[PDB]
């Protein structure tokens, strides 16, 4: 058994929705699809769920920021400072 | 002019302070750490693996016992049986019937997976921070140094001496034990080396991949062949690095928290930012310009123009310079509530050039240090509309 | 039965505690701590050793200038120096007499004693104590493992699985910062890697060995060589490695309390006495003899007959076994107050045997557990003489 790179898997990009402080995100995978995140707080409060069924989903982005695991795709990140003027 | 700052720890921003040497010309900084990369003390404790029951062929005496003993091969599981008649390709082949003696041996071993798909446990102290910090400097334009944290180190690369830390967010994201795989970092409770049940995690437990010894509670447990044919009984838990697996936890690079990325490379965590770091710098005296060659650009002022209550550097402001000399002149906010995209401005004789920046009070009441000339850039910012992308460049909130 | 027993760390004596398993015949214990080596956890911080100003030789330009520059050799000292008429075997051979320039250079450098002879600082955490040790147990008689002390880790080596502590006296000897030399051991707040001071401990700071980077303040000052003659003052302070050698202070193995010795080994603190250790065992249950096969004891008579007030056992007292059956039989006394050191006694059909023990009250009112046959051997001690040679059996002190 060697270390191989292989020909690997990828998922269909997010749809990525603005709202105050929050990531309204419609998805939609080819496959069963672990999504999670890090809410950069010194609180945590990660998530941790495989999406095999397009699901409109949400994220309650504090202010400092949050990322975001679609699947193998590289993991995002996004500033979520004010919107409620 | 060994210009102290605390400073807080995030990566991906340059925190552009300002050299307030008294008898020359000011010097900005752009000190954006790059990375925060951690790289604890650690202990390799045992790798696991999955097992693989690799069955040394049974003996089978025909006409009476053949007593087992219990070689040292890890999990070394041997029991004798009789009553056998074992059909191998001529039917039977031993001529007895009670007598037909079968001994069956298994023991554990390292999958050839261990050597490279394999979890990894750790005893995990708490070492010392790292980071390639950049500083575009001054005039000089151009630093991309690692460095330490330790609060008496220097890194002499380019031409400036600085010495960062020690950090006083003393959280490593890592627990004291951990768990390991391939990249997905695990801060688990691993029971031990030398204990772990068997279908629980590292139920195989090696040194490391090289150690022929190791300890294996499989619960590897022979039975007896059935009905007179030669085979192997092995009833066994599929290993704990099976499962783990397929029932894991999720990795640390997505549970951990104050905002952290892992590595199966020196084991860091980069990129945590958390708290402040004391960080003060010996920049070279060369580098300075003399406080009689720069403009002195007082009589001016300063105003908005169109403020963003936001992160992205969309505060904007005029300024009336009225410059002695025509040149640079680097500015900075000593307040914190302002940060600024521009370290410099271009000046000709008393013109006027804008800047970009982001704050956080509606009413940003900033200082603005035009190389030694201050101002107040009052007025009223408006909030944004479009907030969906990465990590912002504001990092002042406060009361408001 | 997984015979629990909170137990004094002390090394070179047994514990000889006893088996009560309801049930069965009870079985002795000789559990003796042979040693209490600790292995904290550590960092190799920086080596030092004695500077070595392995001077390169010095540039001598005959008619004007040579400008030197600052290359990176360690504690690169190099000074230009004009004025000179270097007698070289032929008198002097620049033909000028102020334009002679000589440039001395001199760095410093690890010695080759450094690899060998050197100083060793550490930054000292805890980690985790370990044992050899024997149990020459029941009718076993032996087992001599090497063990843990974090209380889930069992040794499987001979037939009896143990969990040991952990210990409650955490008194690490070693201080969080440590100097070592090649045996003396040194608590010693070395300075750090990378600032110490000239003449001061650790003027020379390696990482290791290899590492050809350094941190060298020796106040290496290069002065003019005289009177136009060839060579290289080196002004320098020898080094604190050279001190530290001979103004040092004492080794932990001569100033440290509650009982050890030290080892650069695996950095172990030996046989540390202090506090208790919580020991809990599972015998093999095939050791244990069974109730109805050990003579039954009792309508006994004990009776000291010379008991000594003391730590060799020098305590005596005969038996009046009254025995069912014939054979041995194993004994202890649960109270701490008597040490024997007979852990099993050989029976008659009742008759007499003295055993040897130790005490530290004038009126031992101990009890004696002759295999499940408890009794008084009240009496009284003498003081010895003699009192000028290595450690007790007693070790139970109380008020008397």
């Amino acid at each position: 058994p060697v270390k191989a790179k292989c020909i690997a898997t990828l998922a269909p990009e997010p749809l990525v929705e603005h709202k105050h402080r929050t990531l309204i995100l419609h998805l939609h995978p080819d496959h069963p699809t672990l999504l999670t995140t890090r809410s950069l707080g010194s609180d945590a409060n990660p998530t941790r769920q495989w999406i095999e069924r397009p699901t409109t989903v949400n994220f309650t982005v504090t202010g400092e920021g949050l990322e975001y695991t679609w699947g193998n795709h590289p993991p995002k990140r996004v500033w979520a400072q004010e919107s409620g003027e | 002019y060994e210009h102290t700052a605390v400073m807080p720890n995030k990566v991906g921003i340059p925190y552009k302070a300002l050299v307030e040497r008294p008898g020359y010309a000011p010097v900005h900084l752009q000190i954006q750490l790059v990375n925060t990369r951690i790289i604890p003390s650690t202990n390799l404790e045992y790798i696991t693996c999955k097992y693989k029951t690799k069955v040394p062929s049974p003996v089978v005496k025909c006409c009476g016992a053949t007593q087992c003993t219990s070689k040292p091969h890890p999990d070394y599981q041997c029991q004798v049986f009789t009553g056998v008649y074992p059909f191998m390709w001529g039917g039977a082949y031993c001529f007895c019937d009670t007598e037909n003696t079968q001994m069956s041996e298994a023991y554990v071993e390292r999958s050839e997976e261990c050597s490279i798909d394999h979890a990894k446990a750790y005893k995990v102290h708490t070492g010392t921070v790292q980071a390639m910090v950049n500083i575009t400097y001054g005039s000089v334009s151009w630093r991309s140094a690692d460095v330490y944290v330790n609060g008496e180190t220097p890194a002499k690369i380019g031409d400036a001496k600085l010495i960062i830390g020690p950090l006083s967010s003393a959280w490593s994201p890592f627990d004291n034990k951990v768990v390991v795989y391939g990249h997905e970092v695990y801060n688990y409770d691993f029971p031990e080396y030398g204990t772990g049940k068997a279908g629980s995690f590292g139920d195989l437990q090696s040194r490391t991949s090289t150690s022929n010894d190791l300890y294996a509670n499989t619960n590897l447990k022979l039975q007896r062949p059935q009905a007179g044919i030669v085979h192997t009984p092995f009833t066994q838990a599929p290993s704990g690095f099976e499962r783990w697996k397929r029932d894991k936890g999720a990795p640390l690079n997505d549970v951990a928290p104050f905002g952290c990325s892992i590595a199966l490379e020196p084991l860091r965590a980069e990129n945590c930012a958390v708290g402040s770091i004391p960080i003060s710098i010996d920049i070279p005296d060369a580098a300075f310009t003399r406080i009689s060659e720069t403009p002195t650009v007082s009589d001016l002022e300063c105003k908005i123009t169109e403020c963003t209550y936001a992160s992205d550097f969309g505060g904007i402001a005029t300024v009336a310079y009225k410059s002695s000399k025509a040149g640079n002149c680097p500015i900075h906010s000593p307040s914190g509530v302002a940060v600024i995209k521009e370290n410099d401005v271009t000046l000709a004789e008393s013109g006027s050039f804008t800047f970009h920046f982001s704050t956080a009070n509606i009413h940003p009441a900033f200082k603005l240090q035009v190389c030694t000339s201050a101002v107040t850039c009052k007025g009223d910012c408006k909030p944004p509309k479009d907030h969906i992308v990465d990590y912002p460049a504001q990092h002042t909130e406060s009361f408001t």
